[PDB]
């Protein structure tokens, strides 16, 4: 769990370094889009059931795993998936603040995949949510929020892959 | 009852650890999982292993994943023991 | 490299595949004949990719977590100025734990 | 006897300002004739991969519409009767038209439905196979150039 | 840092970051580059201040120099420079993120046990980072030390 | 074809946008240094029956085997047809400066003219050096350092212009080689 | 595994379930050379058949755990994923599923699962092989099928 | 796409020719007009959320008949295609003001539209009065100035005359 | 069903069933031959019940088919009535398991959680299971619609 | 507020304030003249913020309004006017605590449990503090903008 | 955790379809069968401690597991074993309820050999204490009752096996 800070920091401190210039480079380069995090933190919060609600009308309830015997078909089923994409967009909005995904496979990551083997969850048809939910996040805080916001999905897509 | 029966955000009850747990659930997974404790330096209780390996139920298995990773833990690995897949009615 | 100025956009024409067709004349053809190619190269002109596209993950840090903490591993600028030598230095380590330099 | 290819056509037909998938027929770079063929070939099988991934997602919504039909003509006599809408003399509000941006980019992914989102999805699908039936011919045409100027 | 502790202090509650916590991460990042520029500042000064700092820690206390005390012998106070540039280092790190993590999560927590185990004298090093902010008032003028001087009695909170 | 404006419009036309602000901005800086590019191509089609035979003389003063019998620009007829294809070149490179763009040399200038060139028996590499002798030539003029003509021209400089009838020419050469 | 990977149903044997997997060694797909099985088995190496593709290795997935130990001269059957039964035969020490006869006894795995290795191919009993692709063939004439109907004076005998 | 550089482009290349001075000269028209236009093209980039709400129930305030069954208000979704070409047609006079000429509006607005209504059953007298509310509501002091007025209100009444 | 929860409500307490128990399994199977027919008439009664249920759904909520409500137009109607159709589905196999535990943990878990997140009014699903219950126990007699109106109403109960 | 909640967040920790508790506090007081100005300008303008805020209500939401709707006739209205005023005075709050702690308290917790009760669409009203958000910031320029529309979306992010 | 109702609706729910003819047809069967698995249940409740007691002194008794050094030597794992014991006959019993097998290896059989091995229990001295067991069952439940209740003892000792 480092943000953007902690991370410059250890590297300044795992090796016993002082804060350098070049290190800051990032710095003074996280502290310059510390203005946009928030804006893209603060709309995000506000459309977090619209967004969830936008991705997965444009992602998979048109495919069968919607119908009977499909992946997400008993009403328990359906509701435990709205419930896991708001984490996706909840933690996703964590790393894009922090400006680091250590946070992601920290408390997202690690025994996810491993996870949904158990359960039988189709990994394919999780990623194209995570997918069409990045489509949407860059409608809503702009394109380089997107750009920022969407790093951290498809972070979540590799990994969980 | 179960864990969803619409509670969400702006509800009574805190918002908390909702699991899709059903009625009296009977599933149950196998996790392995190291904690280190990050406590016991301004606290000084004595130490437990931290390296455990148990059965949890599915009632309960996201809440106690969701807390592992809270105080730092790594979950090397967890099965589903006991309960079907893709199961609509039995899982009770 | 192409050394060919030798070999113009008429090498492999192929002149002499004659076809008799019985006692008469001899048919010259200039057919091509290609192989049985496939010319093994990667990375060609194009992307040919519709989405379906998330594969990319981070490399294994080995015991920590990945992009975690590479932190033994980093260019870094400066050392301080009093910093006393190891002395005995035990191997380097890596990876360091489940666990980061900010506990 | 001969069919005539693709590009063939391509150089024929006068140039339009916006297609789907702009050509590259300038943007392909100088290698050796069998390159052109390494990069010809792949994008026809890389197309046609897509005509057949536009088949197993159209067995789907043929699957997703037969899910849906006993209750599609089953709401098909009933009694639909909204409290604001289609007339003139009461209030309706926004809604004798639409408010404020929410018409969407086409119109079709507002309008929900489990029928036409798959179709909607086509797009992600039929338009990106438009592309590749598109990357194979500039292979080939360029190609055609290569055999021909030999 | 400091969007650490709204992220984490937001995370067991399971919310988004509230409208007052969303301002402590804005102000902190507006106040970005003035860390920055005070920190290059201290680290041109260490080799400055921790001369500064053994005067005044031996001087108040020569228990610990002369010949029986810990400190006594060369390389016992060659490495007691280096306390002080770990010390000077880690508070740096804890000017840039804005907070006492940096300071807490390495020297503070568990800093007794580890002097106990050594001989150092628990109250000696109270008063040596005590003797480090006051060596570091010399070499920073009045409108940045009071910006460092709260990093610094922390640790003196700490470590009693 | 396209001009400058209409390619701001045909890629916003892709995602269904209004022509906002930002977009604007690099549409109303084409206008301000508009009197710039009028200064340009002024200088280009004045000077342009020169510059088509310090061309394709050029090319034959470098490449005397074009002359010899079983050369493509041997007899008098073929020269003609050389000289017509200096100034139909420098014609669509003048019509693209001053629209700001290269849709009117890429539809209609190179649109079937390599398969031609095959057809004909046309050398491929000769045509990219007397195409760029008319790169050397232009940007003599743009920047006014012409050896024995000089146009008066207003205080400044024309840097970028130089620069986009440069690449110009480079897009000929690209698609007939 | 690569078939697996490329026809979805490596997602089905991700799961949990108990399963009794009957992995042929690629000997065995090697194997799929005979003048007989290529009949019925060469037209799914086409590119949009993968439709029986995914049955044909659900027929290899069995729902339980039966190792070879639980085979003592036991003979039952089961059907696959797929949907159709398929007999588990285990007498003298040689175990048999369809047209197996298992090479490697049991590999141990981790949901329980166990994977025996099989020498061949097991198609499921009710697989019709797919037909090639065709060409669509349209009737040149109308007036050689209206001939070619029965009139009903014709099915009554009143004409020859 | 008639802007003035296509139309003396296409005119020189006709005729064999180099651009001359009555080419150029045209050219310093569109720079000495683009001030007005370019004027009236941001301020619909800016509004056009309201401007063609104001507009779709225009049509829908007038002509209550499209609302009934079989007709040509019906449901949700051909509303949300009314408003949608409202839309369309807002942004195409939007792209005529930055070209300078009626390009857009011609080949990706206008051309085949009567032929589309037609036989889908739309009455292009409901376009107009969309198009005829926006041309009339124009205050030409408030909303942009004069000259950036008779620019936007000619390409409004280009698409009136063509439409109808 | 009876026959599960009853052997997991005994199975939790570390006993086996009681008379309480097993006289109810024992009731509950004699009971069986009532149950089928009682669920067969509602088997093939889903034309009538699902589209009178929907006739008098729209009649008492005529906002939710309106324009704005969000099973307006010929597409969310026909989904309008697809849910009523699962739940007289549901309603089919209580009668059968003798218990709503098919209703439960299909349609009842989390039935918030889905309507709420698809912008469907939950109180508007639960007038049409209401409607649905007046055209069913309007198909059987007083004995039979003490039971086939007893699942419905467990299922307005849980949604809401 | 901010005040209140960093000592509760420190009192639990059984520590003091850090500088990153306490240059906040101190941040936000001197931040207090300019709240009092931007809740000064909601104060006296609830008139046209809450009559304009539920005319984009019932605009975008008729079906409230309408017969059958849950604020339909002059009775209703009026308290569906009066809930804007409760939740535009609780953004009052916030803005001058520098936190939604006196909005989470009050009109936020348990607000579903209050409005699902009332039979009241939970969703219809929050599109009406939507309304009130677009007048509330078309009152103040853009720096002020960003907090009291910032106090609006919090309050719609948990009223769904 | 199915019965064999639960296993009939969940197959016919799982292609989404309702419960035809072949669907009820097995559910007859099973009402059928309804009166006699309780009977079955009924008398092994009464005499629980009296079976095991006959499978202990029947298959395992004497034999050398008993003597020193034996498997069952000492007091508590002797008393271990007919509390093991008790599970099997209680389980079996619950199959034969429920009329599925579902119930054994959710909550017997997982894990069970993969424990024997851990303790070293022998495995072949417990299949045969329940084949055993399932002799003296089918004494007093009948013949076809006690192919019943034998049915999933086998069951038992095949997955234990
Ligand atoms: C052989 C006998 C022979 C050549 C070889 C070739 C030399 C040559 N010259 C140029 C460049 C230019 N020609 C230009 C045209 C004109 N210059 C003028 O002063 C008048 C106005 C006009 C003729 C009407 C211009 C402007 C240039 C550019 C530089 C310059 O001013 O000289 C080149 C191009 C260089 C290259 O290859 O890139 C060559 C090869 N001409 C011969 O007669
Ligand atoms: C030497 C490589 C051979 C061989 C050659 C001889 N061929 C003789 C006669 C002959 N050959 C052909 C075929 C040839 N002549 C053609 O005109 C054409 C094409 C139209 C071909 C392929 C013919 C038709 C004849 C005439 C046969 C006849 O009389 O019916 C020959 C005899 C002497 C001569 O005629 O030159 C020789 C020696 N014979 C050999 O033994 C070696 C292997
Ligand atoms: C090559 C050694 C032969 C020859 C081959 C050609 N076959 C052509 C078409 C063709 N072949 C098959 C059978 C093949 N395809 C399959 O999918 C399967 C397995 C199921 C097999 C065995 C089919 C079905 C077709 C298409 C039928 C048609 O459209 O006519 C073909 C022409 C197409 C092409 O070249 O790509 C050739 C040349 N023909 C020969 O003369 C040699 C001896
Ligand atoms: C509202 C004033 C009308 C109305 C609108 C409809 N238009 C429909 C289809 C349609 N309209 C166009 C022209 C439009 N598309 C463009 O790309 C541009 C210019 C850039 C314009 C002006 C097209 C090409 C189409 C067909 C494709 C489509 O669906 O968007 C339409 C659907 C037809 C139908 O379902 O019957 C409607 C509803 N028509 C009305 O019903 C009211 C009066
Ligand atoms: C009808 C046809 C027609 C033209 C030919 C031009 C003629 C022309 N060019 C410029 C004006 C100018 N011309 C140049 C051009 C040049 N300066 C250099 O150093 C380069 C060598 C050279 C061109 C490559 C520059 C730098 C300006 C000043 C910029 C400006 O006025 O906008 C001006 C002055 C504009 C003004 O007063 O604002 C005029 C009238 N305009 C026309 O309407
Ligand atoms: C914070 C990091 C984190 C994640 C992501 C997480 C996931 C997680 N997802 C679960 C279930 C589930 N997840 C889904 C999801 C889906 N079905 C589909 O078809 C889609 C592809 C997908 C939605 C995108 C479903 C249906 C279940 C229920 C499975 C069951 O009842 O068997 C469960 C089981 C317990 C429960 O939901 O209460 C966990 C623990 N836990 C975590 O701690
Ligand atoms: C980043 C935080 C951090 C600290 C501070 C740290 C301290 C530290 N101090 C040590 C020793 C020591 N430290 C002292 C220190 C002092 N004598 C005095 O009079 C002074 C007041 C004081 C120094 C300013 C002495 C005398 C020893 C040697 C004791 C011995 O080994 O006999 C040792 C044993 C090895 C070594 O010297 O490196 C450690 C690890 N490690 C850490 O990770
Ligand atoms: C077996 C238990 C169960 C239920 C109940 C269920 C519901 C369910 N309802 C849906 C949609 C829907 N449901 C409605 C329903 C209604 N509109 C109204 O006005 C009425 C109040 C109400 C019906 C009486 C509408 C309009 C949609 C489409 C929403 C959209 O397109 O955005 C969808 C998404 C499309 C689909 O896959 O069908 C699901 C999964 N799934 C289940 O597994
Ligand atoms: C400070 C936090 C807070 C809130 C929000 C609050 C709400 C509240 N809303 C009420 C009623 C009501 N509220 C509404 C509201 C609406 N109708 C609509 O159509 C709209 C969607 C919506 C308003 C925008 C209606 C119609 C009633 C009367 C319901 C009835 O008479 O049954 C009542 C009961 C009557 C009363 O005592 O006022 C309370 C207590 N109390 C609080 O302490």
């Amino acid at each position: 769990m480092q943000d953007a800070i902690t991370s410059v920091i250890n590297a300044a401190d795992v090796q016993g370094k002082y804060l350098d210039a070049n290190s800051v480079e990032k710095l003074r380069g996280y502290f310059q889009t510390g203005e946009l995090r928030v804006r893209a933190a603060a709309t995000i919060a506000a459309n977090a059931a619209t967004i969830i609600k936008e991705a997965v009308a444009k992602s998979l309830l048109y495919s069968d795993i919607t119908r009977p015997g499909g992946n997400m078909y008993t009403t328990r089923r359906y509701a435990a998936c709205i419930r896991d994409l708001d984490y996706y967009l909840r933690y996703a909005t964590y790393g894009m603040l922090a400006g680091d995904p250590s946070i992601l496979d920290e408390r997202v990551l690690n025994g996810l995949k491993e996870t949904y083997n158990s359960l039988g969850v189709p990994i394919g048809a999780t990623i194209q949510a995570i997918q069409a939910m990045k489509e949407v996040t860059g409608s809503l805080v702009g394109s380089d929020a997107g750009k920022e916001m969407g790093l951290y999905f498809d972070y979540i897509c590799s990994g969980l892959s | 009852a179960y864990d969803m029966d619409g509670t969400g955000a702006g509800s009574l009850e805190p918002r908390g650890i909702k699991s899709s747990a059903v009625e009296k659930d009977s599933r149950c997974f196998k996790v392995t999982f190291v904690l280190p404790s990050q406590s016991r330096l301004y606290t000084f209780r004595e130490l437990q292993n931290v390296y455990t390996t148990k059965m949890v139920p599915f009632s309960s298995w996201y809440a106690e994943q969701q807390r592992i990773q809270k105080m730092g833990g790594k979950i090397l690995k967890v099965e589903l023991v006991a309960g079907g897949q893709m199961r609509s009615v039995g899982n009770q | 490299d192409v050394v060919n100025a030798a070999y113009p956009k008429n090498i492999k024409n192929k002149a002499p595949v004659i076809s008799f067709d019985g006692k008469k004349g001899v048919k010259l053809e200039m057919v091509t004949l290609q192989t049985f190619a496939g010319d093994d190269s990667e990375d060609t002109l194009f992307d040919y990719s519709s989405g379906k596209f998330m594969p990319q993950k981070p490399a294994d840090m080995g015991i920590a977590w990945p992009s975690g903490d590479g932190r033994q591993a980093e260019m870094k600028g400066g050392k301080g100025s009093f910093n006393q030598p190891d002395l005995r230095k035990y191997g380097p380590f890596p990876d360091f734990l489940k666990r980061s330099m900010d506990l | 006897k001969a069919a005539i290819m693709p590009h063939q056509i391509v150089d024929g037909l006068p140039v339009i300002p916006n297609s789907e998938h702009p050509s590259q027929k300038y943007n392909v770079p100088k290698v050796s004739r069998e390159k052109l063929q390494r990069e010809l070939l792949i994008a026809q099988g890389k197309a046609n991969a897509l005509q057949i991934e536009l088949d197993a997602a159209y067995t789907s919504l043929a699957s997703s519409r037969a899910f849906l039909a006993p209750f599609a003509a089953m709401a098909a006599d009933m009694d639909i009767r909204p409290l604001y809408g289609k007339n003139p003399q009461v209030f309706a509000g926004q809604f004798l038209g639409v408010g404020a941006g929410q018409w969407g980019k086409t119109g079709a992914d507002t309008v929900r439905g489990r029928s036409r989102r798959v179709a909607a999805d086509i797009g992600v699908k039929e338009f990106q196979l438009e592309r590749v039936k598109q990357l194979v011919v500039d292979l080939q045409r360029a190609l055609a150039l290569e055999d021909a100027e030999a | 840092s400091l969007v650490t502790q709204v992220i984490l202090s937001a995370d067991d509650e399971l919310r988004y970051p509230t409208a007052g916590e969303l301002e402590t991460i804005s102000s902190y990042l507006k106040t970005g580059e003035y860390r920055i520029r005070l920190i290059s500042i201290l680290q041109g000064k260490e080799q400055e201040i921790i001369r500064l700092a053994s005067k005044k820690i031996f001087q108040l206390h020569p228990e610990y120099i002369a010949p029986g005390g810990n400190a006594s012998g060369a390389r016992q106070r060659a490495l007691c420079l280096r306390d002080y540039g770990w010390y000077l280092r880690l508070i740096t790190y804890a000017i840039l993120a804005g907070d006492k993590e940096p300071l807490e999560k390495i020297g503070i927590i568990g800093v007794r046990e580890m002097y106990n185990s050594l001989g150092v004298p628990i109250i000696g090093m109270i008063d040596a980072i005590k003797c480090l902010k006051e060596a570091t008032v010399e070499v920073i003028s009045q409108e940045e030390e009071d910006f460092v001087a709260p990093y610094y009695d922390y640790i003196i909170q700490g470590m009693s | 074809m396209l001009d400058a404006f209409s390619r701001v419009v045909v890629n916003s036309d892709a995602k269904a946008a209004y022509v906002g602000g930002s977009d604007l901005q690099a549409l109303k800086s084409f206008i301000a240094d508009g009197n710039k590019r009028l200064d340009a191509v002024n200088s280009i089609v004045s000077n342009a029956s020169c510059m088509v035979s310090d061309a394709v003389s050029g090319m034959i003063c470098e490449n005397p085997g074009l002359i010899s019998p079983g050369g493509n620009c041997y007899t008098n007829r073929r020269m003609a047809a050389c000289l017509r294809d200096g100034e139909i070149i420098l014609r669509y490179v003048s019509y693209a400066l001053l629209a700001g763009d290269a849709s009117v040399l890429e539809d209609r200038c190179l649109n079937g003219l390599k398969e031609t060139y095959i057809a004909l028996g046309v050398p491929t590499n000769s045509s990219i050096r007397a195409v760029s002798i008319m790169k050397a030539q232009a940007v003599a003029f743009i920047t006014n350092t012409a050896t024995e003509r000089k146009m008066s021209f207003a205080a400044g400089d024309c840097t970028s212009l130089a620069s986009e009838v440069a690449s110009y020419f480079d897009r000929v050469g690209a698609a007939i080689s | 595994v690569k078939l697996l990977n490329e026809s979805g149903v490596e997602k089905l044997v991700e799961q949990a379930g108990p399963y009794t997997v009957f992995a042929p060694t690629d000997d065995a797909f090697a194997a799929l050379l005979e003048p007989h099985s290529f009949n019925k088995l060469a037209t799914l190496l086409r590119p949009e058949n993968n439709d029986a593709l995914r049955k044909v290795l659900m027929h290899h997935v069995i729902p339980g755990a039966f190792t070879s130990a639980s085979l003592m001269d036991r003979a039952v059957t089961v059907k696959s994923l797929a949907g159709e039964p398929i007999s588990i035969m285990g007498l003298n020490k040689l175990v048999t599923a369809g047209t197996a006869k298992v090479v490697r006894a049991d590999v141990p795995c981790a949901n329980g699962c166990i994977i025996h290795a099989v020498s061949s191919v097991i198609i499921p009993p009710n697989y019709v092989p797919v037909p090639q692709p065709t060409k669509p063939v349209f009737p040149r004439s109308v007036i050689a099928e209206i001939a070619k109907l029965p009139t009903p004076r014709q099915a009554l005998g009143l004409d020859p | 796409m008639k802007s003035v550089i296509t139309t003396v482009v296409s005119a020189a290349d006709a005729a064999g020719r180099f651009p001359s001075n009555s080419d150029l000269e045209s050219i310093q028209g569109n720079i000495q007009r683009s001030a007005a236009r370019l004027e009236a093209a941001e301020k619909l980039a800016g509004n056009h959320e309201a401007v063609v709400k104001e507009a779709g129930d225009a049509c829908f305030a007038k002509y209550a008949y499209l609302k009934n069954p079989g007709e040509a208000g019906e449901n949700q979704e051909k509303i949300n295609k009314c408003y949608r070409d409202v839309d369309h047609y807002m942004r195409l006079v939007n792209y005529c003001l930055v070209v300078g000429g009626t390009g857009p509006l011609d080949e990706w607005g206008i051309a085949g539209a009567r032929e589309v209504y037609r036989t889908l059953n739309l009455p292009t007298s409901a376009y107009v009065a969309s198009i005829a509310y926006t041309r009339d509501r124009l205050c030409v002091p408030r909303d942009m100035s004069a000259q950036a007025g008779v620019e936007f209100s000619a390409y409004l009444d280009y698409l009136i005359n063509a439409l109808s | 069903s009876i026959v599960t929860k009853s052997i997991v409500n005994a199975d939790a307490e570390a006993r086996y069933l009681s008379p309480g128990e097993l006289d109810r399994i024992k009731s509950f199977v004699l009971s069986g031959q009532r149950r089928l027919r009682i669920a067969q008439t509602l088997t093939e009664n889903r034309e009538r019940i699902v589209k009178q249920g929907g006739q008098q759904l729209f009649q008492r909520r005529p906002d939710v088919v309106s324009p704005g409500g969000n099973a307006y137009g010929e597409e969310m109607t026909a989904t309008c009535l697809r849910d009523l159709d699962y739940y007289l589905r549901l309603v089919t196999y209580g009668i059968i398991a003798g218990d709503v535990t098919p209703i439960e943990e299909i349609g009842l878990v989390g039935v918030k959680e889905m309507y709420s997140a698809l912008g469907t009014p939950i109180s508007g699903v639960a007038e049409g299971i209401r409607c649905m219950k007046d055209v069913a126990c309007s198909l059987l007699s007083g004995e039979d619609a003490a039971e086939v109106g007893f699942y419905f109403d467990y299922t307005l109960a849980a949604m809401q």
